[PDB]
């Protein structure tokens, strides 16, 4: 019964290739090891289009499902290390560390992910869940000499092997309030009572849930990680650690607790309207780059929450897209950081002015890019919220929607700085790049990969809101296989 | 207490040194696993050697002699008794001349047999520990017949020449001794040559070259083993 | 005592019970193997004698005193590098113009 | 022995790891602070399998992997903490504060 | 028969939280990390009381004989013989985490009193090395080869995040600008 | 590979077969030693 | 309930056998009279590899011990669990983790 | 007190078994050196183990200056209580069996990993440098040296169909020596034999400071009482390990048909009393016997190999006796 | 455990009978019969540890006939 795991096993299988290579070729292999992780990405990609006709079987002993939902969210993160890949080719080897060794903790953390998005079992969801928690620990302090990336993978590991022990517990629980039964819908026909211990398993196990999502209240790692982190790993929690914590919580509380549904749909409003105002006020109150966009992931996330609350079939549906034009939205804004951070040092806000006569297809990337994180029409993060607040207004919800636009606003006014210092400051007004800019080649190690992911993502961004439609029957098929 | 630093660690040899070679202290510092300086600290058995024979005649002094070099003994006991019979003309005569050479020559084979056994130790395999001082007594025995004493304190040179004949079954006793420990020679060779361990331990450890043995200033089996040809009972 | 060393020599303690206290004591020069033998048995004949509830002399007794002093505190000489001294590795100057 | 004193003695190994989560100011004892967090998982789960469904013991085989995942989250958190250390010069978790605001 | 069971619990239920307060309330850290041991030996005493007699030796190989020597490892490389003893740092926020440990244990002794456990009444551990082999290949098989992949990259990452940097430290390999050796290229800098 | 650990085994597997015949020789032989308060050596 | 047979003399040789050191050194309590290691990351990372084969190991002996009770589906695999590590094995020697 | 008369038998044959292993090292290492060992005490010896021991009793066990008191009296109680437990596996006698339990040759792997704490806190509370840099060195050379000890039990588990001690022992006794596990797997028996040896016995161990790489290792500052778990808890460890190579490898309490003439290494009388009262004994006590051959075996090797050092040492664990071990997993199995 | 009939038998009466042999051909022996003597020793061993201060191996005092 093992062709349900195909898009995950062809990606075990060129982590060996891409480990073994940097073990015989010895920093020789790094010239092609990316590119086959790229075709290994690709080709667990294009395996997923014949697991979508299949009728949503659940393989191994009851323990892993194959449906549409697990498709989506296993592309998604499977998406996330294709264009981390395109933006690490050159970051990580500019480092100096090993190019083949980086992008085998970010496989691991591929195939972690793709796995928690068809768990069932309370084991396989804890198993998948520790092998993208240790792998992205590894990767936020990958360049081992910064004493910021030394203090962001240990704020990151203290929290998230705190945060994973809070998850236990209410998974060790939910073993414990059924007779046995670690599956998921074996959990569901023998819990049904809402009891005292129902709701303290409920708590325990979204402390961890909302912990990859980034909620206001288990939020505190994100805005000093991704400024300490390497910015392709920045990238890569942004959009696939980050919608593997999306992965779980809709394949977890939905077939966990479908009798204790109207409290963790009041514990998430107060996720939600929490990282909707923490989230894009205090992004206002940035200077670096990382750092701004690191409160937007958890600005970004109450968005998606909004969706999840309100228990919909277009509820569900609007995270889901809203999920897959993040993708474009992120990794086409964090293309636009490393293209500047290599370049010129010292990527922060207030030194990308004077561009847009040096760098004129970065700032189109960056600000078509940050302008559809506002959500301005017709960018595809326009569609995407105009989805989250159609869905919102459609089960009630009326101060959710309002506090979703309110908060858009605020979105905008730190979004369109950045857009501000790099078309609108005259050339009397940058600070770096006063003469300074490398005058861009598209030739050396890694930038044409660099380059691709940015023009491929942008159109993406552009004509994902217009040409939504093919994405919105893809979205709504993966709904109906969810209670 | 006892804490972990970053810096070189340096670690004291100690005069203790439970070795069959003296007592030394090295302040050897490390480098994790390699060496970076040492420095020996020696003196620990300076007993004024120097100061005692300008109060001694060349009779009282004979026995102090034999203490320097304690593995040899009579070698010793060689450069004290030559130094005033090569000024004052003493002629000695050729019979006493060979008792010298014979006496010398098995003190060598006891000054290389009280190296080998704690040398094979230090290099691995203990077991010729036991079996090579075995052989030693033999060497032993030769030097209580013809002096009164094992291996040092053995007033055998002279001014004149030699203390004493040999004794009646003496050299008759090499022929079997050293037509005995002949053969062993070979076995002791084969431990190092032989059972490849060993040269992993002994090649390229601690190499001098020619140029830098002459102007550090060596001799014996050090200098040589350098490839200097250099031997004082030839030159 | 010190033996031959105890006539005249700047730098030796005449015998080992000037620092320590001794039980047996072994003349020779060197002794034999089988002296130190007899040694050992001379001691092996010392054990049997003491007793069990005269353990409590073992220990040392401790009459401490003390006084302050004014004399000045030296730099240790024997510093623990030889040949990262800084005068191994090149002659100072007015002393290589003579070379 | 009941099923109850178990999981109280889970819970209040819980606490500890807690309390030595938050109060330890050396960044090794909060690591170790964290093995008693996940073997306070563990001691409620064997006593879940012990007690409840102990023909098929689930219970124990996920109790095995949380000890494998705590062998893995230590090494890996070891390997931060000297990562640090050779940059920082010490381990005192009120000087890493650094990312503040 | 059945006291000699009972006894022998609370005697190690003691001895696991005397030893969890030796870890943690501790002013030495060699000390907390010897005790740590303690706090491991007596829960794998507890799982053979608890009919689990291979995850308590799985617990002495791996948390007494591998997790407990790698802490010892590596606080044996970490002394410095600098404790400065700055006990009020900031404010009294040492009291502020008293209160959550007490908090979560009179919510927990609540829930864990409260709630009716479905005990069964069968008889447990029918030799219980092949129940759970059995398990390792039927229904927790995909866990299991995830965790061949969970150690390769636990001992891909630890590796290369505690390797001696010893290869060419001083190495500026390139520079579009002038970027340190493992380090990101962000450079720190005040606004 | 796995055709390699049987044959880079056997090399001093047999060397120590070799040499734990040697000691086990050594043993054949009477032991020559002086029992000293019971067989005191004649001095020269 | 504790169905576990053997256990009985558990209990006992493990008070006795501590009783051997609390009592030997209470017998013989009645009957007697530049600090520095340096930091050389081999210590750790001997123990690092430790760790990630001491459970490589564990996981192997429910596998061995019912191996001949699962057939060859779970020998296949069993295969896959230690060629994943058996590249562990290879990583740790080429980057030189284990070289002391 | 000492109520079960199988605990009291058993650690009767338990201490037995140690003051051989103390008497055949004093011996066997004299007998390859030509010289004679203890003589003059006991009749030839037979007192020398307890007189090496009963000295450390009667002797003023002081603790160092400036030292943690409380680690460095439970340092050695660390090393050598996980070698005392582990005696409640091991099966001699057909009639004579202490503890049933479902397992014990992976709780004796699991409980020999406690050790390396024990050569932990003796090299940190001893407080002195070389004692530190020799508690790491032993710590690190039976961390070394488990996973391949570990990994021989793993080939004679897949073989015995459990880990039970007692089935170990049933799978070997239907041929009396046909059906040995030595027979079936040369190449474990070689992974299990060099890996216990350098856990246990004196070769591959620094604590001897023949080449000077500390002071005297991590037993450095011990001494009395303290020092005999030391040195009379070595011998605890080699034995137990000697009896494990008789019980996985060598079928332990299996012998052919004593009904043999007076080359049986007996008497010369075929119905002798003497071989009535030397069968009834090895009855009671068979893998004791096979155990006291490579206990002596153990002694024969360690002046035969080169006092290796610890850079070979550890590039033999890892390097070597681990791919053999994971090779021999996979030939017991079909591959 | 028997009282009286076959501890004594091993712990009693059978090593005295092999400190007859002991004391007799120890140094004598050969190398095959001085492998089965160590053989003795290490079995006989709880027997030979109670009757150890019950029998010398000294030897006999000389004659001096000359």
């Amino acid at each position: 019964n093992a062709g349900t795991i195909l898009p995950e096993t062809i990606l075990i299988v060129t982590l060996l290739v891409v480990l073994l290579a940097d073990l015989i070729q010895g920093r020789q292999a790094d010239r092609w090891t990316p590119y086959f992780a790229i075709v290994g990405l690709g080709g667990a990609i294009a395996t997923m289009i014949p697991l979508w006709t299949q009728p949503a079987t659940i393989s191994f002993f009851g323990s892993f499902i194959s449906d549409h939902l697990s498709l989506f969210f296993r592309g998604l993160i499977a998406l996330s290390a294709l264009g981390t890949i395109l933006m690490s080719i050159r970051y990580v080897e500019q480092t100096g560390s090993s190019l083949g060794e980086f992008m085998t903790i970010l496989l691991t953390a591929t195939v972690g992910g793709m796995f928690i998005a068809g768990a069932q079992e309370l084991v396989f969801i804890f198993v998948a869940l520790e092998t993208l928690s240790i792998a992205s620990y590894l990767l936020t302090g990958y360049t081992k000499r910064d004493s910021r990336s030394n203090e962001a993978a240990l704020k990151y590991l203290l929290i998230g092997a705190a945060s994973s022990a809070i998850f236990l517990y209410g998974s060790s629980l939910l073993y414990g309030l059924s007779g046995g039964h670690t599956q998921l819908p074996a959990i569901a026909q023998a819990l049904s009572s809402e009891s005292l211990g129902l709701v303290v398993a409920l708590v325990f196990v979204i402390a961890g849930i909302s912990f990859k999502i980034s909620a206001v209240p288990f939020h505190q790692w994100t805005p000093d990680v991704y400024e300490g982190a390497p910015t392709p790993v920045v990238a890569f929690l942004s959009v696939g650690s980050k919608a593997a914590g999306f992965a779980l919580a809709i394949r977890f509380l939905t077939l966990a607790f479908p009798s204790v549904t109207d409290q963790w749909q009041l514990i998430f409003t107060v996720l939600a309207i929490l990282s909707m105002i923490l989230g894009n006020v205090v992004a206002l109150a940035q200077t670096s780059m990382k750092r701004m966009l690191a409160y937007s992931s958890i600005g970004q996330a109450g968005f998606v929450m909004i969706g999840f609350v309100v228990g919909t079939e277009a509820g569900y549906a609007s995270m889901l897209f809203y999920l897959l034009v993040y993708l474009f939205m992120n990794l086409g804004a964090f293309t636009c950081v490393i293209l500047f951070s290599l370049r010129t040092g010292t990527d922060q806000i207030s030194e990308y002015a004077g561009l847009y006569q040096k760098d004129p297809l970065l700032t189109l990337g960056l600000s078509l890019c940050l302008l559809s994180l506002g959500g301005i029409p017709p960018l595809a993060g326009f569609f995407g919220k105009i989805y989250l607040f159609w869905a919102g207004w459609q089960a009630g919800a009326y101060g959710l929607v309002l506090l979703g636009l309110l908060t858009s606003v605020i979105s905008i006014y730190y979004y369109i700085r950045v857009v501000k210092m790099m078309v609108v400051k005259e050339p009397q007004e940058m600070s770096e790049a006063v003469r300074n800019y490398p005058e861009v080649s598209w030739s050396s190690f890694g930038l044409r990969p660099l380059q691709v992911g940015l023009v491929m993502t942008v159109i993406a961004t552009s004509l994902a809101g217009i040409l939504a439609n093919p994405l919105f029957n893809l979205v709504n098929t993966a709904v109906w296989d969810v209670p | 207490k006892i804490e972990t630093r970053t810096e070189p660690m340096v670690i004291n040899m100690g005069p203790h040194h439970p070795s069959m070679h003296g007592v030394l202290r090295l302040m050897v510092t490390l480098d994790g696993e390699d060496v970076i300086d040492c420095e020996p600290v020696i003196g620990y058995l300076h007993r004024g050697m120097e100061k005692i024979a300008e109060n001694r005649t060349n009779i009282m002094f004979i026995p102090y002699v034999s203490r320097w070099d304690y593995a040899a003994g009579m070698f010793n006991e060689a450069v004290t008794v030559n130094a005033p019979e090569k000024l004052a003309g003493i002629p000695v005569p050729k019979r006493a001349s060979y008792i010298r050479v014979i006496m010398l020559e098995l003190n060598r084979i006891a000054n290389h047999l009280l190296w080998l056994g704690p040398f094979l130790a230090d290099v691995g395999a203990q077991t010729p520990f036991f079996y090579i001082f075995r052989e030693r007594e033999y060497i032993y025995d030769l030097f209580e017949a013809a002096t009164g004493m094992r291996f040092i304190n053995n007033n055998y040179f002279r001014i004149g020449g030699v203390a004493a004949d040999l004794t009646y079954g003496w050299v008759t006793k090499c022929r079997d001794f050293c037509d005995y420990f002949l053969p062993k020679v070979d076995e002791y060779e084969r431990l190092i040559t032989n059972n490849p361990i060993f040269v992993r331990r002994l090649q390229g450890v601690g190499k001098i070259s020619r140029e830098e043995a002459i102007n550090w200033g060596l001799s014996g089996p050090m200098l040589r083993a350098s490839g200097v040809k250099w031997d004082l009972r030839k030159v | 005592t010190g033996g031959m060393f105890s006539s005249d020599s700047y730098s030796a303690v005449r015998g080992v019970d000037k620092l320590i206290p001794v039980d047996v004591y072994l003349p020779g020069c060197p002794p034999r193997p089988e002296a130190i033998m007899d040694a050992i048995v001379k001691l092996r004949k010392k054990i049997a004698n003491e007793h069990i509830n005269e353990r409590g002399n073992l220990a040392q007794t401790h009459r401490l005193f003390t006084a302050k002093h004014k004399m000045k505190p030296v730099p240790p000489i024997l510093t623990g590098q030889y040949l990262n001294a800084p005068s191994r590795q090149a002659p100072p100057p007015a002393l290589a113009a003579a070379m | 022995m009941q099923l109850t004193y178990v999981l109280i003695l889970a819970a209040l190994l819980f606490c500890i790891g807690i309390y030595g989560l938050v109060t330890s100011r050396n960044a090794v004892r909060v690591l170790m602070s964290i093995e008693l967090l996940l073997n306070a998982v563990n001691l409620n789960l064997i006593g879940f399998a012990n007690y409840l469904d102990g023909q098929q013991i689930k219970g124990q085989v996920f109790a095995v992997f949380v000890i494998t995942v705590a062998a893995a989250e230590a090494a890996v958190g070891l390997a931060i903490i000297l990562a640090i250390y050779r940059n920082r010069d010490t381990v005192d978790m009120e000087k890493f504060n650094l990312l503040k605001w | 028969a059945t006291l000699t069971q009972t006894i022998t619990f609370f005697a190690l239920a003691a001895a696991v939280i005397i030893a969890a307060l030796g870890v943690v309330l501790l002013d030495n850290v060699v000390y907390s990390a010897f005790l740590l041991g303690g706090v491991f030996l007596s829960i794998a005493g507890l799982y053979i009381l608890m009919n689990a007699d291979f995850v308590s030796a799985a617990q002495i190989l791996i948390y007494v004989g591998a997790v407990n020597v790698l802490i010892l490892f590596a606080i044996m490389l970490v002394n410095k013989r600098e404790t400065y003893t700055p006990v009020p740092g900031r404010w009294l926020r040492q009291g502020g985490a008293a209160v959550v440990s007490l908090g979560v244990f009179a919510l927990l002794t609540k829930m864990i009193l409260q709630t009716p456990w479905q005990l069964s009444s069968v008889p447990p551990t029918p030799d219980s090395i092949t129940t759970i082999g059995q398990h390792f290949f039927s229904d927790f098989l995909l866990p299991f080869e995830l965790a061949s992949v969970l150690l390769l990259m636990a001992l891909i990452g630890a590796v290369v995040l505690a390797r001696r940097e010893l290869v060419l430290e001083p190495e500026p390999i390139l520079g579009e600008e002038v970027v340190p050796p493992l380090e990101l290229p962000e450079r720190p800098r005040e606004p | 590979q796995i055709t390699n650990y049987a044959k880079e085994a056997v090399q001093s597997a047999k060397y120590i077969g070799q040499g734990l015949s040697v000691t086990f020789d050594h043993m054949r032989r009477r032991p020559i030693t002086v029992q000293y308060p019971y067989e005191k050596l004649i001095p020269s | 309930v504790f169905v576990l047979s053997g256990y009985e003399y558990f209990l006992g040789f493990l008070i006795i056998c501590s009783l051997v050191p609390v009592l030997a050194l209470a017998a013989s309590a009645l009957l007697r009279p530049g600090a520095w290691i340096q930091f050389n990351v081999r210590y750790y990372m001997f123990a690092l590899v430790f760790v990630i084969f001491d459970v490589e190991t564990v996981f192997l002996y429910p596998w061995a011990v019912a191996f001949h009770q699962l057939g060859l589906l779970a020998f296949i695999e069993a295969l896959i669990f230690i060629a994943i590590l058996v590249v562990a094995l290879v990583y740790a020697w080429r980057k030189r983790a284990l070289e002391w | 007190l000492w109520l079960p008369l199988p605990m009291l038998m058993m650690l009767i044959v338990a201490t037995v078994g140690v003051l051989v292993a103390v008497w055949l090292e004093r011996k066997i290492s004299a007998a390859v050196q030509q010289r004679i060992g203890p003589e003059y005490i006991g009749p030839l010896g037979i007192l020398a183990p307890l007189a090496d021991g009963l000295k450390l009793i009667f002797k003023e066990d002081v603790l160092p200056a400036n030292s943690d008191r409380w680690l460095f009296t439970l340092g050695p109680a660390v090393v050598v209580i996980p070698v005392f437990l582990s005696y409640i596996i091991v099966p001699f006698g057909q009639n004579l069996l202490i503890s049933n339990l479902a397992m014990g040759v992976f709780l004796w792997i699991a409980l020999s990993s406690i050790a390396p704490i024990g050569l932990l806190m003796a090299g940190y509370a001893s407080n002195n440098k070389y004692s530190l840099l020799g508690g790491l060195r032993a710590a690190a050379q039976s961390i070394s040296y488990e996973i391949p000890l570990a990994l021989a039990v793993l080939a004679v588990a897949m073989m015995s169909n459990g880990l039970g001690t007692v089935e170990i022992v049933e799978q070997q006794s239907q041929y009396g020596i046909l059906s040995w596990n030595v027979w079936r797997q040369p190449i474990g028996f070689l992974v299990f034999w060099i890996a216990a040896l350098a856990e246990c016995e004196r070769l591959p161990f620094d604590l001897p400071e023949a080449e000077e790489e500390l002071v005297a290792g991590y037993q450095t500052e011990y001494a009395g009482m303290k020092f005999a778990l030391f040195y009379l808890g070595a011998y605890v460890n080699l034995v137990l390990s000697a009896l494990l190579v008789s019980v996985l490898y060598f079928g332990g309490w299996s012998f052919p048909i004593p009904l043999e003439t007076i080359a049986n290494l007996l008497g010369v009388s075929e119905t002798n009393p003497f071989l009535q009262i030397a069968f009834a004994v090895l009855g009671i006590t068979m893998t004791l016997i096979k155990a006291y051959f490579f206990v002596f075996l153990a002694i024969l090797l360690r002046w035969t190999v080169p006092r290796v050092r610890i850079d070979q040492l550890l590039d033999l664990g890892w390097k070597f006796l681990l791919p053999v071990g994971l090779v021999n997993l996979l030939l017991t199995a079909g591959l | 455990g028997v009282y009286g009939a076959l501890a004594g038998l091993y712990l009693l009466v059978v090593p005295a009978i092999v400190y007859a042999y002991l004391n007799a051909r120890w140094y004598v022996a050969s190398s095959f019969e001085r492998a089965f003597m160590y053989f003795l020793v290490t079995f006989f061993f709880p027997g030979l540890l109670l009757l150890a201060p019950f029998i010398n191996f000294r030897p006999q005092p000389r004659s001096l006939n000359s």
